RNA sequence: UUAAAGUUGCUGCAGUUAAAAAGCUCGUAGUUGGAUCUCUCUCGGCCGAAGCGUUUACUUUGAAAAAAUUAGAGUGUUCAAAGCAGGCCGCCUGGAUACCGCAGCUAGGAAUAAUGGAAUAGGACCGCGGUUCUAUUUUGUUG
């Protein structure tokens, strides 16, 4: 190639997008912004696929163009925009506000939130540096750069933005005890309180994070969100609430559904 | 006489240096026991009621004590009644190593402190004046071991008495079963 | 069986399961050292120093009576030779079967002998460089062996 | 040479069961000899034997019960994992209801079923039946 | 100078020699002040380093070079072309027909300091990686440790 | 072209007479190699943070491993190959899971197999002394 790529073919797209093989040879290529390209889910699958306000990608474009759909307070007009974890997408004429939290199967969940929710949102902090005159800046996971801010914010914290004004108005430093979510690796949505982190300086540092039900297991640093300060989360949480069901724990609970109608 | 690293003597090891100190100069050993000393001693139940005392001696001073041993029990055994006096070597064991230990293997460990080759020399040290001619093991069918030693007839006569008293320190010095056979001939 | 030979031959010593001095024998350990010093200063080997000893002194084992070796004790006080005496005695028959082979240039099958020897020579010296008992710069020389002799 | 002492140790046994006799002699002794004899004796393959010590390798004397069809080593020590066991008990044992491949784990000498029950897996060392 | 046997003078850029004090510093001694660095992953700084007085920018610990990457181990094989070192990696190769090994070898060429005196070719090195220092060469001596034959 | 072919044989073939052991011995690389040995000093409020135990091979575990395909769960395409849909009278519900050599990373085990730890004692552990460089606490601060 002789230059940047502008395709994606649907077989090659993220598999949480769950598309399915026989409507198209393409898939929408998500545009450059905030979240990566395989971590996001683009304006037109959210819409569409999952909503079902739109039945054709031409009426997706139709309904952004008449500026109804806020992505953190903004009107976005572009139709494969990238939104990602712990954004709001609101919708004013409908009267709906959603928060893109993850599921336990690792899906992005249709997570329906109150107007007074939409009102902020939790960040991760990926770089802390000092600009021109002494100026502390970060940079969060939503590649937000906020200056002066406290110094007690280290890399890996949490902080709160108000996205209104696009300012902190608390955090949540890192240490075990704290509850947190996975985004990514093979226990992305599962949500657990922090009990351990081995160290190994040159490589990658390993927490270790416990459910409710005392379901033990490992990840990445850099897969770990910070939730909230103990045992009680920030923001709302989907209907699993984190926990992981086996496969005859999940068989069980179906049949005993279909049991109970009559 | 009793000289132990802790320094704890009561009133059992007491006894023993006190047996010792009337021989000092009132037998003919004289300058044969002057310069040695024990380290340890015990009383033990063996053979449903009888009693044995178990004499610890230093490593180094154990030929000296074994060159005399036959008249040292001969002539110890009249104090008290009915009980057989055996003297062994006090000998350390060092535990094995591991892929987790502290820094105090720093030195090789030196085979005659292994566990195995103090066991094998706690048993010629308590069968004395009596060689050792032969060793058996019969592994039975439940698992355990049982160990047999040939013992020379020079000294039949005067060991054979001691037979049961021989199994019964040995398995609390050790932990192992053992018994004791005259052979025929070499 | 045999390294350089097809023979399968069995005969050996048979220590005593006894490894104890016996009573018969008074000789103290340091008395039998001064025999192994007083032999060791009239050139002989230690394996030669075990044979007299064994004939004469009623000596079995000396590592039974002083709980050392006899070259151990040599080196202790300092009577052990450069080369070790076995590596000594190949190089010794490697000089004379090669001074036979001068006078002697049809016979074919010296030649073949000494081949064998220096073969041995070279394992024993292979051996004795890995245990650092030779400097590792040592090499037989099949010419200036004499001078080792 | 000599090399491998438990294939002697082992191949002395099924030779003089095949001549109905009741008693072995196995030398050298060995402790994974040791080890592999009380494997079969657990399960009522030989029973009693008893060591013999020379000051040297001693010798075992083995009583035999005719109840052996076969004892053999594997070599070299391939390593076998716990999903790889399957394989190796088709390929080694006459049945599903009897015989026994002998590993040596971490944990122990054993045989193929108590190493399933310990979930670990080892080295083979051999097999009877 | 033994120190200046190149065309071009040889100094630790961040060290300056030039500081002009007093008359008494010129009488009192002339020795530099040495710029090191800890070369950091558990390792420690060899004390001929910090001693020394040796110019060479690709030496770890007084010199322009980072490392990051991989940390190896090899036997040193040879000592022959200036200031470079060939050592030895011997590993076993898995044939899974047969379900064996076999014996395969690389030889990788390392860059060694002068800090690291007496050294034969013998005995064990542990290497980390850097960036290429030239052609064939992108790694560097970290630890040396004396072989079986050990004095 | 695969099976049949245990007629390429690692599992698993043959070499006295059917095809076949070098005329014989030495010898480097390669391959193989006899017994033997039963976790802790400082810190943060009885535990963790930090050192390794000689080093490995081996075994179990963990996380990291594109989708499609393959194995496999649910689902009357009218059945099926397929598909990822669908179901109830606006609601309910899926789009699972397993496998993914070798090499690299991680944490438990210590049987088997290599490897080192004191023999001109330049040995371990304890208290003792001397030579040199040197810590920048203390003289309310500054020399």
């Amino acid at each position: 190639a002789r230059g940047p790529k502008k395709h994606l073919k649907r077989v090659a797209a993220p598999k949480h997008w769950m598309l399915d093989k026989l409507t198209g040879v393409f898939a929408p290529r998500p545009s450059t912004g905030p979240h990566k390209l395989r971590e996001c889910l683009p304006l037109i699958i959210f819409l569409r696929n999952r909503l079902k306000y739109a039945l054709t990608g031409d009426e997706v474009k139709k309904i952004c163009m008449q500026r109804f759909i806020k992505i953190d307070g903004k009107v976005r007009t572009d139709i494969t925009y990238p939104a990602g974890f712990m954004d709001v997408i609101s919708i004013d004429k409908t009267g709906e506000n959603f928060r893109l939290i993850y599921d336990t199967k690792g899906r992005f969940a249709v997570h329906r939130i109150t107007p007074e929710e939409a009102k902020y949102k939790l960040c991760k902090v990926r770089k802390i540096f000092v600009g021109t005159k002494g100026i502390p800046h970060l940079v969060t996971h939503d590649a937000r750069t906020i200056r002066y801010p406290d110094p007690l914010i280290k890399v890996n914290d949490t902080i709160q933005i108000d996205l209104e004004t696009g300012k902190i108005t608390d955090f949540i430093k890192f240490d075990t005890g704290n509850l947190c979510m996975v985004t990514g690796g093979a226990n992305l949505g599962r949500i657990g309180v922090i009990t351990n982190r081995e160290r190994h300086p040159g490589s990658f540092d390993v927490v270790h994070v416990k459910d409710a039900n005392g379901n033990s297991f490992a990840t990445r640093l850099s897969n770990i969100f910070v939730i909230g300060k103990g045992n009680k989360p920030w923001i709302s949480l989907p209907r699993g609430k984190g926990i992981r069901l086996t496969i005859a724990e999940e068989r069980d609970k179906r049949l005993a559904a279909k049991q109970s109608s009559g | 006489i009793v000289k132990p690293n802790g320094e704890k003597p009561d009133e059992f090891e007491s006894g023993i240096s006190q047996a010792l100190l009337e021989l000092e100069m009132n037998s003919d050993l004289k300058a044969q026991l002057r310069e040695l000393n024990i380290t340890a001693a015990k009383e033990i139940e063996v053979g449903g009621g009888r009693k044995a005392i178990i004499i610890f001696v230093p490593v180094p001073q154990l030929k000296s004590f074994q060159k005399i041993q036959v008249r040292l029990v001969r002539e110890l055994e009249k104090k008290f009644s009915g009980k057989h006096v055996v003297f062994i070597a006090q000998r350390r064991i060092l535990p094995k190593p591991t892929r987790k230990s502290r820094t105090k293997n720093k030195q090789k460990r030196p085979r005659s402190r292994t566990l195995t080759a103090v066991h094998d020399a706690i048993l010629e040290d308590l069968v004395f004046p009596s060689e050792i001619v032969g060793k058996r093991i019969r592994v039975k069918l439940d698992g355990s071991r049982l160990i047999k030693v040939h013992l020379d007839k020079a000294q039949q006569n005067n060991v054979e008495h001691k037979v049961e008293t021989f199994s019964g320190v040995y398995k609390k010095l050790t932990g192992k079963d053992v018994n004791f056979e005259f052979p025929e001939f070499q | 069986g045999r390294m350089h030979a097809p023979g399968k031959g069995l005969s050996q010593s048979a220590l005593p399961y006894r490894r104890s001095v016996p009573t018969w024998l008074k000789l103290t350990s340091d008395d039998v050292k001064e025999q192994i010093y007083k032999l060791a200063k009239k050139g002989l080997t230690p394996s030669q120093i075990g044979v007299i000893l064994r004939d004469s002194h009623g000596v079995a084992q000396v590592r039974f009576v002083t709980g050392n070796k006899i070259l151990r004790i040599l080196k202790s006080k300092g009577l052990a030779p450069d080369l070790p005496e076995d590596l000594y005695h190949l190089i010794k028959k490697a000089v004379a079967v090669r001074k036979h082979l001068e006078r002697n240039r049809k016979d074919k099958d010296a030649k073949f002998r000494l081949i064998l020897i220096e073969s041995r020579i070279h394992r024993l010296a292979r051996y004795y460089k890995t245990k650092r008992v030779l400097p590792p710069n040592w090499k037989y020389e099949s010419s200036t062996a004499s001078a080792l002799v | 040479v000599r090399m491998n002492v438990l294939a002697d140790a082992l191949k002395s046994i099924n030779n003089a069961e095949k001549r109905g006799k009741r008693q072995v002699l196995i030398r050298p002794c060995s402790k994974v000899i040791v080890r592999f004899l009380t494997v079969m004796m657990k399960h009522g393959y030989i029973g009693e034997f008893e060591i013999i010590d020379d000051h040297r390798a001693g010798k075992i004397v083995v009583n035999l019960t005719g109840r052996l069809n076969k004892c053999g080593v594997i070599s070299p020590r391939f390593d076998v994992q716990l999903k790889d066991l399957e394989k190796w008990q088709n390929n080694l044992l006459p049945s599903r209801q009897f015989g026994f491949i002998v590993l040596t784990t971490s944990a122990g000498i054993m045989d193929h079923e108590e190493a399933r029950r310990k979930h670990t897996g080892g080295k083979i060392l051999g097999f009877f039946f | 100078a033994d120190i200046q046997t190149e065309r071009a003078y040889q100094k630790q850029p961040t060290i300056f020699q030039n500081k002009k004090r007093v008359l008494l510093g010129e009488t009192g001694k002339e020795k530099l002040p040495r710029y090191y660095k800890n070369i950091g992953l558990g390792f420690k700084t060899p004390k001929e380093a910090i001693e020394g007085t040796y110019i060479d920018k690709k030496c770890p610990f007084t010199g322009n070079v980072s490392i990051r990457g991989r940390i190896l181990s090899g036997v040193v094989t040879k000592m022959k072309m200036q200031r470079t070192i060939v050592i030895r990696r011997d590993y076993l190769h898995y044939i899974r027909k047969y379900n064996r090994f076999e014996k395969r070898h690389k030889n990788m060429s390392v860059h060694l300091s002068p800090c690291f005196r007496d050294v034969q070719i013998g005995d064990i090195v542990t290497v980390g990686e850097c960036r290429p220092l030239s052609k064939t060469v992108r790694f560097n001596v970290l630890k040396v440790t004396k072989a079986a034959g050990t004095k």
